[PDB]
This record gives C-alpha cells, structure tokens and sequence, in this order.
C-alpha cells in the first residue's frame, strides 16, 4: 500500500520532540540556580506561600501542591508493566486495551522535580536581585528599595512607599493569602489544563473503539475471515478493513497535528509573558494583569 | 581463508524440475586407481533481507544485512549507509508461541447425510421437508459420493473450509423445481418460487445443491405428482411454508367452494416429459443452512483434541475460534447460557472449555518497542539498546540478534531498560535524550556510551542583606545573532499527468 | 549464559609455562576483537594482547618475545600461552570481546613464586 | 530538506500496486480486456488521489507555521531595527542599543 | 489457486499466484466403457500435502498403523492408487473430463 | 466569499457518480436487485464521506 506508515511515524515523532522543545523553551530562561537566604525577612513581605517547602519530600510550595492535586492525570508515561495488565484483577481498564493494540505514551524529558527547581531558582533570583539577573550578573538590593523603584517606575514618587510600608506589606500579605482559598473554592479554576488530558484521552479511546467496525466486510476479526473463507476470496474482505483502519489512523494523526500547532502557539505566548513580566517590569496595558504592573 | 570484499553472482540456468529435494551429493573423478585430494566449502542459505548498493556502472559494490546488529537494522530502516548522532526507533520485540492446542467437544456419532441426499422421493416445493442435524461429526467430503451434481454454491462460507468450523445446528430442506427456477433459490430474488413457495432470507449463510433428475422424475405420459402454488394474497416471510388448499378468489363475489368465474385452484402441477428442453427438466434441490456459534456447538468435522496448557504463550483453537495468547484461570462468573466474553474492542478474552465446563482468560503475549542510541558512524560503531516501557526482568524473540546480559551493562530507567550503557554519578549537559531526566553520551574509550542524569545549571547563591547594594563599575558591548525563516518553496502539481499520464481511459475514468 | 569464562590460573614457579583458555558462548567469527587484560594488586589494568577478526595480532612492550595469543575454530576459545614467567606477572587476568557491546569475563588469578 | 523529502516521497509513491495486478497503466490496458481493466484502474486512481490529498494537507500546515514565523520576523524588524526596544529579551540579551 | 481437496493437495497443486488458463471438456464418448474403464488412477493417501507443481509416481504400501506394513496390504496397510470407475450411464458429476 | 464557495462546492459534489452506475440512490434501488445494489451504494458512501 506504499509508505504511509513511515509518514505517520515521522509526524508523531516530530510532535513528540516539539513538546519537549516547548517545555525547555518556556521554563529554562536562566542558567544559574540561585538560593534564597536562610533568614526570611524582606521588610514585612511574607513569601512563605510561594517559596519551596523543605519539609515535604517533593520540595514544592503549598500553591504548587494545591495545583498538582487539583488536576488529575490519566497516564503519566511511567512503567505500565505488562504484569499489571496480566494480573487479571477482573477490572480491565482502558489503558491495557490501548496498550495491547500498539498505542503507547512516552514520558517527558523533564521530571516535575526539575521544573520545580527551575521555578524556585527564578523566584529566588527575582526576590534577591530585582530584574538585574535577567540582563547580566545578579546585583543584590534590599526589598523595600526594589519596591520603591518599582513604584517610581509607574509614575508615583518614592516617598509614597517609605511612609506607607506597613500598610502595603499587610495588603500584599492578605492578597497572597486569599489566592489559595480562591483556587480551592472555585470548582472549574484549572479547566484549560484539564481539557488537554480529556481531549487526548478521548482521541485515544475513539481510536481503540474504531476496531470493532465491519467497514462492509463480513466480520471485524481477521481470524474469522481467514478461517471461514477461501485463500483467494479473503483478500477482497481484508482490503476493506485495511482501508478503513488506514483512514482512521490518518484522521487521528491530522487532528493531533492541528492540536499540537495550537499548543505551540500557547507555549510561545507563555514564554513571552515569562520573559517580559517576570524578568522585568511591563508598561504594556493589560498584558501582565489588570491595573498598573509591579511584578509577577 | 575466504578473501574479504564483495563479488556478486550472476544466474545461468533455471529448470522445471518439480520434485522433492532433501539431500545432495558431490562426485569425484578417479583415474586408473590413483590417490587424490579435494577441498570444498559448503554453506546453507537462509531467508534474509539485504540492502544492496549499485554504483554508476550498474554493479553491486556493497551490501548491508538487516538482521546482524542494531546498527545495521537502523541503517536498513533509514535506507542509508550513514547514521548521524541521535536516538532512533527501529523495530518491536514479541514472544513467539511454543506449541498448539485444540479443544473440541465429546462427539462420536456420524451425521446422517445419506438419508437426505437420496430417498427415492422428494417433497413438492409448496410443502418442502426439513431435517434437523445435531450432535454428530460432520464429514462434507462424502456428499460428492451420493448425488451426481457439479459443484456447491455457498454464500457465507467456502465449500473447502466446511471441515474446520463448528456449528450449533444444521438444517436441510429438499424439494424439486423446474430447470429455470433454480436461479430463484438465492437471497434477494423475486419470482413465482421466491415469494409464494420458498423464500430465503437476505443474510443467508449456507449452501445450495441442485442437480438434474430427468431419469427419475419424468414419465412418457407426464408426471403430475409435483405441484406448486400460483396465487397468494401476500408474499412469504423467510423460511415459511404453506400447506392450506382452498379456492382462490379473484373477484368481489365469494367463491362459495366452487371454481367458477374469478375462482381458481392455486395448485398447478408441473408437466414433466423426457423430450423437453434443458430449461424445463426437473431439478432436485437441497439447501443446507448453518447456525453460527452462539450456544454450545454440536456439529463439526473430525479434529483431534489435544491437552490443555496454561501460563504459556500458546496457540489455541476453541470451536473454530483460533488465536495466540496466554491462558490463565478465571474469576469471571459466567451465566449458564453464556459461552464467550468480549471487551471494548469487541474481541474474545474469556472462553469456556468445551470438554470441561471451565472458564479461561486470554491475554496477549508480551511485546514492546526497541530504540537504538548511537553516536555518528564517523565516530564509532557501538550502540545501546533501549527496550521501551518494560521492567527489565522480562527482556523466541522476534529480532534475530540476541543480547547477553553481563553484570553492569543492564540498567533500568523509568522509560524502560537500557542495555549496553554504563551509569555514572557525574552530571553534564544533555547530549542524547533518553527518558525522564536521563541522557547518554560517548566516552573517550559496555565501557563506552555512558548514561547519566542531566544537570540543570551551575550552582549559585547571591548574598542578600538589608543594608547592602551592589553597583557595577564597568560595561561590555555585545553583539548576538538571531536567525528567522520567512518563506518556503512554491510548488505546483498537475493532476492528470501525475495520476494517469498520457493514457485516455484513465482520464475518462477520473473525470467522474 | 555468561559470555566468557577463563580457566588455567594457579601456582607456578618462575621460568615455567601456563595456558589460559577464555571460552566464549557465541561464534567467535563475529566478535571482531579478543583482548587480554591483567591487573596486579596496587595498580590499574594494562593491555596485554589483542587479536582482531582479520588475523592481525598485537602485543605491548612487556609481551613480545615472552608469550603469544592464538585461537582455534573447533571450539570457541582464545588461548594465551604464558612463557618465561617473572615476578611481576602475578595478576588477575580477564578476557574482553566487543561485537557491538563489550563483554567482560570474570578473570582468574595467576601467581608466580620467586 | 523537508520540501525535498516531501516531493521525493510523492514521486516514489508511484511504484505501489494498491492491490492491483500492476503499477503501470499500459500493462493493465494491454493484458486485461476493456470491461475488467476498470476494476483495476480504480484502485490506482484512489491510491494516487489519497497520496495527493495527504501531501496537500501537509503543505497547508507547514505554510501556516511559516507564516507565523514571518509575522514574528516582521514585528522584530519594525520594533528592534527602526527604533529602540524596552521589552526584556525581545531584541537580544541585555539592554538593547540597536540592531 | 487456493483450493483444498484430494486432487488439489495429493495429485496436482497450483500456486496462489497462477498466471495462465484452464481448458476442461467432457470426454464421455472416448474414456467410458460398458464394463468400466479402469486405466485411470489417482492417489488417495499421502503423508503430507503437495508443493505447487509437484508430481508423485512412487508406488508403495501406505501404512495407517504403528506396525510396519512389511510389503503386504493387511491391517492398517493399503494401496494409495484408486482406479476411477467410468460408465456411460453415470450422472454428469461423475463423467470423465479432460 | 470563501465560506460560500466551500458550501457551494460541497453541494455540487452530490452530482458525481464515483464509479457507480447512477448518482441517485432511488435509481440504483429501482433498477438493480437487493444483493447487488450494495456494491454500488458503497462507492457513493465512501465518496461523500
Ligand atoms: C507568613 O504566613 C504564614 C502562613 O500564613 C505564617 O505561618 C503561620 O504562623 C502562625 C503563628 O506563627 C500559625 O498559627 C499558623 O498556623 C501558620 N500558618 C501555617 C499555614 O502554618 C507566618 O507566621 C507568616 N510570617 C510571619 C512573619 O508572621
Ligand atoms: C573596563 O573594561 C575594559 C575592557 O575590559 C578595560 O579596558 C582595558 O584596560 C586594560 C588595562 O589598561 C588594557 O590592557 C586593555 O587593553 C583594555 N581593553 C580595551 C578593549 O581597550 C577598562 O580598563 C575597564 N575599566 C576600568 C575602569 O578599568
Ligand atoms: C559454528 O562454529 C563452531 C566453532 O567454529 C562450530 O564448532 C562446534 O561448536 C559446538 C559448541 O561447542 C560443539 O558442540 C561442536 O562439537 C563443534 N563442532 C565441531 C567440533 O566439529 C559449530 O559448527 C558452530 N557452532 C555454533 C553454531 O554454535
Ligand atoms: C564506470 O564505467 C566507466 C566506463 O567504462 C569507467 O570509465 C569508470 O571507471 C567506471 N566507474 C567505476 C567506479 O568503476
Ligand atoms: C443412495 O446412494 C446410491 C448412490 O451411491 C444410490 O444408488 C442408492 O439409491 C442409495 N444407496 C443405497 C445403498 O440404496
Ligand atoms: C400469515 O398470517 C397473516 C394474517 O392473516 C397473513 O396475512 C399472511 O399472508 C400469512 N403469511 C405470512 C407469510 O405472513
Ligand atoms: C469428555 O470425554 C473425556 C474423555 O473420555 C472425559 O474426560 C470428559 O469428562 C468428557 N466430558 C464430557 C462433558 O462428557
Ligand atoms: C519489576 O519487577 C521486579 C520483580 O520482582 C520487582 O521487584 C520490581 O518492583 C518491578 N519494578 C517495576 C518498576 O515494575
Ligand atoms: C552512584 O550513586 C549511587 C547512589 O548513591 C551509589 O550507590 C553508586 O555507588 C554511585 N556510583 C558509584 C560508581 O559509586
Ligand atoms: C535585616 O534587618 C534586621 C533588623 O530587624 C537585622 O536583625 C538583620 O541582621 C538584617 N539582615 C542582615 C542580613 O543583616
Ligand atoms: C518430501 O520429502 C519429505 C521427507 O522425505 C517429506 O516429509 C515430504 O512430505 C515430501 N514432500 C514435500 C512436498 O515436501
């Protein structure tokens, strides 16, 4: 029938490489891993709700823990050992059915611990250095002075902060505190991240279920066709199944290509936001929040 | 020894021998006798796949065997003689079965096909007989010895494959019809026989056997013992008979039991004579109808039943259902009337043993994918092999080459297990990505091809104090480059020339 | 299942002779390389002798004129014929073979009394 | 490289039978009789149409990606070259001067 | 091509990729006798099926038991060369065909 | 313009035989027999899909 399968494999391999490229581009802006000082006192600002928690083995901040627990995952790409499928617990899930038909899920190159380390490095750098660590060597500065200069950036003089430090610190602490409860209470907060998993699972399940159609033949099982018909009268039946399954595979591959393109666009936007709102201050309207931007 | 290099071989002679050959022999000439000595090399060919290279002169100057080592398999897959640095996917590995098992019921009797195919009398088409066959061993190769017909005519199956399948019940219908009405005994047919006397369903699964019987059903005066229905209010439903005899009415007034005007008898007798044309001579017809497997099977051919094995990748044949897999004990609670078990993809995964009423679960044998990690061929010929998504305790395998495990060449990662690489505690930048936080590279000197954990970046820690600042005292001007694509190639495609060319019939076919 | 196993080590007086018999479980006609390494206590391993598929044979400086390496085709094995033993030849000997992945033997002890 | 590979694959697709007895139309026309030839020619026509459709779809997707890249390049030329940029890490690493 | 039966796998076997023609015609007026033609034979027993375009000529006493035949057609010992019985009063399905 | 062109082309595609004997299902179901009509209806179904 030609070389359709080489094309399908090439397309899927390209998408698989593109995903790792997206993650690496987004999360790896800085090439030095900074450490926060042992003593946590930044003029009254409470950063304990975003800095890593050393007590837990995972070394993740409480908000990161809430986000990770809020989004469920279907397949993590780990060792789905054949022994588990053969264990015969009388509960045959969809993963074993997908595995038995030649569809597999590969694991990402960057484990969650590495991403957490990258995020913690970025947070420590932007807390102890300001925005200088994104344009050269990291230069230390006290946090109230950095806040004064960020205030001066938006057209409000410095003396507004130094005479209102306690009130601003309390407001910032309360605003940070309300975020966790807002995330927990809302049921559909993380819908964008869940839709990806749901769509991929639906596509794979539809591809698996497509195997039970006749496509005009006398049976949907090749062994029955081979054992019930003459040697030269079975090709005219097998051809219909082959054509139908090739059509299904082509449809799945095209859909995956389009979805990958959209996700790549989103990843590029996220990388731009990270480079412009985190490593510096932005004067663009409604790009890094609503209002006058200070930091992210 | 045999010299290095390549030299292709050219054919001379092909002959139609057409005999068994199992052994051969070499002759020698002895002068007279006198002493002598000879030497010769003998090798055995095998079915292989090669990649041959032709130079500009048309001669074969190089070849690559595709089942010698992972590098050669990668070269065959890429269809090239050079491989660049990276990780490629080459093939899959599967576990071949060991033996075969067959399970058939406890059937000893022989099916009674003799009493059907000749009984010196056949029923009329309007009231046709029907015999039910069950609980017997069916031999369809003896049917040819009972009636002088030419060939079968089967719709759902093939005549030569009727000795293997195992059915639930068989039905035989017999009658006598006219010569040109034989073509009406078929699915989706309309005629006097089809919709008034004998109707076949649209999804028929069986065979039709019709043969001429002019020497038994014909008389010089004329046979009048065979009748058929002519008038009927409505068409027949599939597999239905009518026996009732009455006076059909074709008018408004009632017949009142007399065949007067608009009153006829819907039972016309065939007139059979020995001087008629072929299209009018009587034909004896027997239809065999098969019932597929929904209940315990009862009728099928003489296949021996072997022993039952478990926990082995084996081939199975349960009542005509053939496959390969691993059969294990079952915790499923089958109901008494159930015999099979189906899954999401609608394939059998739980079966009931015909001899002992026991349930077995089927699982496909182990399989997986293989990736080859290699540096450039310009550097070295050594490779590492990654079996994807497999606990590295499992590893007749499909690939021809076999791996041998030494103490330290086998490593287990979260993406499978890696053979031919050495693990180290050092952390460098990633070179050849493998899986979850693992990379591989080539060492100067399996000692070569080391696998390590990728390093995020150099460690740092900026001193922070609430009365200290750091101010630069010098600058540096830097110039960097950034490359961006803008446009690609513009191509145009012609349909008719690409698909059909200079042909005219193909273009006319494509026009519609 | 193990690729290579060596046998022949023992106690031999100075000036004697010995035979090492590294036997492989795969056809030696595709191994492309058979190497002998010796490690004496206190130092690292050093190359002894090398034989390739074509037939070229190589030795290091402390080898030539003392002992040789050969191989027969009746049984899958590589033989090293230790001759003219001296004190520093006491070492553990290993055999190595690389087709597309290096296979290492267990090694055997050789001790010479002086 | 990608465009050349696509064109070469499209050319090489012409040597497949697609279930017919031969991949050359002249052989099919010169061996079988007019009424049957069709049942064979239709297979080749369908296969070649499928190949062409696949190639066209792939080209469409690649063209969309290249257009996105070209738009980004035009924006970079308008902002970094014809003026000075205060956007971080948009026109180089560091503080932008010119391009 | 792709047929199974006595003739197909024990006497004459055709390949699955056959490229050729078959010509068969009735010959009842030449190959039939009132007493019965017995000059045409066919093989009945064979250990294994025939490869395409392969013939067999050897005449031997086929064994259907564990004990050797020892050259006598006794119990579980038969002759795998059965003669066609051709008569002019047979049905069409039994008449000889060339 | 593009949306209208796409819709009009999709509508006009219904008048092609796709190798069958007719482009109207009623003609195929009135001229040929029940078991033979399928080999013709399948072509139209595949083309329209
Ligand atoms: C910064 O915020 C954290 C969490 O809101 C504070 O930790 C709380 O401390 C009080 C008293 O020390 C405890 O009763 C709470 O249980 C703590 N919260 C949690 C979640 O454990 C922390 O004290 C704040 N920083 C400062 C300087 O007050
Ligand atoms: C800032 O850096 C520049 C370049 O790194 C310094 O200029 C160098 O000075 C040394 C010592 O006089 C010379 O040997 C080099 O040739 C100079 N480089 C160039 C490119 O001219 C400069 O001195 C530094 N600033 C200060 C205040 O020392
Ligand atoms: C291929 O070559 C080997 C050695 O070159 C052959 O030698 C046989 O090796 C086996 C394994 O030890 C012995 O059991 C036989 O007795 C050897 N044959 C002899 C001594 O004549 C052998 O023909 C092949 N070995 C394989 C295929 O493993
Ligand atoms: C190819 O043939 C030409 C003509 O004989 C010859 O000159 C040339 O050397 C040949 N090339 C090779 C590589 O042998
Ligand atoms: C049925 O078969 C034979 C033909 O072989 C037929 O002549 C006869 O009427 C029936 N058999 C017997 C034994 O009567
Ligand atoms: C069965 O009964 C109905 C009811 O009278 C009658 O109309 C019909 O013709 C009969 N036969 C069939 C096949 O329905
Ligand atoms: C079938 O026959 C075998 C052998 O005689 C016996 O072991 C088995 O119990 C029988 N099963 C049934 C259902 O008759
Ligand atoms: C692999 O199998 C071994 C066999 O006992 C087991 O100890 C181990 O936990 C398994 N590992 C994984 C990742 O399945
Ligand atoms: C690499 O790290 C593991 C974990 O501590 C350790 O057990 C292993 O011995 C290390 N490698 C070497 C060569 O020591
Ligand atoms: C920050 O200020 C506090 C005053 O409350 C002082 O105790 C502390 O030492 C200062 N930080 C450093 C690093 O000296
Ligand atoms: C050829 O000979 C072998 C051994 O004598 C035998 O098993 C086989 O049936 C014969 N015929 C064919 C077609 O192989």
């Amino acid at each position: 029938y030609g070389s359709f399968c080489t094309q399908l494999k090439r397309a899927l391999t390209g998408i698989a490489v593109e995903q790792d490229k997206n993650t690496q581009e987004v999360f790896a802006q800085v090439k030095q891993i900074y450490k926060t000082p042992p003593i946590k006192y930044f003029g009254g600002f409470n950063f304990s709700q975003i800095l890593p928690d050393p007590s837990k083995p995972s070394k993740r901040s409480p908000i990161e823990d809430l986000l990770f627990n809020k989004v469920t995952l279907a397949d993590a790409g780990f060792i789905k050992q054949y022994g588990d499928c053969l264990g015969d617990i009388a509960a045959r899930d969809l993963i074993c059915a997908q595995k038995f038909n030649g569809l597999t899920v590969l694991p990402p190159l960057l484990t969650d611990e590495m991403i957490a380390q990258y995020t913690s490095a970025l947070l420590a750098g932007t807390i102890t250095s300001g925005w200088t660590f994104g344009a050269g060597p990291a230069l230390q500065i006290p946090f109230p002075m950095q806040m004064a200069y960020r205030f001066n950036g938006i057209g409000v003089t410095q003396n507004v902060l130094y005479e209102n430090q306690k009130l601003i610190a309390n407001q910032f602490n309360s605003a940070i505190g309300k975020i966790q409860d807002s995330l927990s209470s809302t049921p559909s907060a993380l819908g964008k991240l869940q839709d990806v998993v749901n769509h991929n699972a639906q596509a794979l399940n539809t591809l698996v279920k497509q195997l039970s159609s006749k496509f005009g033949a006398i049976s949907s099982v090749l062994n029955d066709i081979l054992s019930r018909l003459d040697p030269p009268e079975a090709e005219v039946q097998i051809d219909r199944l082959i054509t139908g399954r090739l059509q299904s595979l082509q449809t799945y591959v095209t859909q995956q290509l389009i979805r990958a393109a959209e996700i790549r666009a989103s990843a590029n936007l996220a990388a731009t936001k990270m480079s412009e709102c985190v490593l510096g201050q932005s004067k663009r309207v409604d790009f890094c929040g609503k209002g006058y931007h200070l930091m992210s | 020894d045999l010299p290095q290099g390549f030299s292709a071989l050219e054919p001379l002679v092909d002959l139609p021998i057409g005999i068994n050959i199992t052994r051969f022999q070499t002759l020698l000439a002895l002068h007279r006798w006198t002493a002598g000595a000879a030497a010769y090399y003998v090798g055995y060919l095998q079915p292989r796949t090669f990649l041959l290279k032709y130079n500009e002169n048309g001669t074969i100057t190089d070849a690559v065997d595709c089942a010698l080592d992972p590098l050669s398999e990668t070269k065959c897959t890429l269809k090239s003689f050079t491989v660049e640095k990276g990780i490629y996917q080459t093939s899959n590995f599967r576990v071949q079965p060991t033996e075969s098992i067959v399970r058939f019921p406890n059937i000893t009797n022989l099916c009674p096909f003799h009493e059907v195919f000749n009984a010196t009398t056949f029923a009329s088409v309007y009231a046709w007989n029907r015999k039910r066959i069950s609980n017997c061993v069916a031999d369809y190769s003896v049917i040819y010895n009972f009636a002088p017909f030419f060939a079968f005519k089967c719709y759902g199956v093939s005549p030569t494959k009727l000795n293997d399948l195992c059915f639930t019940n068989v039905y035989a219908d017999s009658f006598v019809i006219r010569g040109n009405e034989v073509s009406q005994i078929a699915p989706g047919q309309t005629g006097n026989i089809a919709d008034y006397n004998y109707k076949l369903p649209d999804d028929f699964t069986g065979c039709v056997i019709a043969w001429n019987s002019n020497k038994l059903d014909s008389k010089p005066s004329g046979n009048y013992n065979y009748l058929y229905r002519l008038f009927r209010k409505s068409k027949l439903k599939p597999f239905e008979r009518d026996i009732s005899t009455e006076i059909y009415q074709a008018g408004n007034k009632p017949c009142n039991g007399v065949a007067g005007p608009n009153c006829y008898s819907p039972l016309q007798s065939y007139g059979f004579r020995p001087t008629y044309g072929v299209g009018h001579q009587p034909y004896r017809v027997v239809v065999l109808s098969f019932e597929l497997l929904h209940a315990p099977a009862t009728v099928c051919g003489p296949k021996k039943s072997t022993n039952l094995v478990k926990n082995k990748c084996v081939n199975f044949n349960f009542n005509g259902l053939t496959g390969t897999g691993v059969l294990t004990e079952s915790n499923k609670k089958f109901l008494p009337f159930q015999q099979f078990g189906r899954d999401i993809a609608d394939t059998t995964d739980a079966v009931r043993d015909p001899q002992t009423l026991e349930i077995l679960d089927i699982t496909p044998c182990s399989f997986g994918g293989v990736s080859v990690i290699t540096p450039g061929t310009n550097t070295s010929n050594q490779v590492a092999v990654l079996y994807q998504g497999v606990n590295c305790t499992e590893v007749q395998l499909t690939p021809t080459w076999r791996v041998y495990s030494t103490g330290s060449n086998v490593f287990q990662t979260r993406a499978g297990c890696l053979i031919g690489a050495e693990y180290v505690n050092n952390s460098y930048e990633c070179d050849i990505p493998i899986g979850a936080g693992i990379c591989a590279s080539y060492q100067t000197q399996s000692q070569s091809i080391i696998a390590y954990t990728m390093s995020l970046g150099a460690e740092n820690s900026v001193a922070y104090s609430n009365n200290s600042i750091a101010i630069p005292t010098n600058f540096t001007i830097s110039v960097t480059t950034e490359i961006l694509p803008v446009s690609m190639t513009k191509t145009s495609v012609d349909c008719t020339m690409y698909i059909c060319g200079d042909s005219t019939e193909c273009s006319n076919l494509l026009l519609q | 299942q193990v690729q290579l196993q060596e046998s022949g080590g023992g106690l031999v007086q100075a000036g004697g002779s010995l035979r090492l018999s590294c036997a492989a479980s795969e056809s030696i006609f595709r191994m492309e390389l058979m190497e002998w390494y010796h490690q004496a206590p206190g130092k690292q391993r050093e190359l002894v002798a090398t034989i390739n598929r074509c037939g070229s044979t190589n030795y290091s400086d402390s080898v030539k004129g003392r002992f040789i390496i050969s191989s027969d085709n009746a049984k899958n094995s590589v033989y090293l014929q230790m001759n003219s033993l001296k004190d520093e030849d006491t070492a553990v000997y290993s055999c190595h073979a690389r087709t597309w992945t290096s296979y290492w033997g267990r090694g055997t002890q050789v001790t010479v009394s002086s």
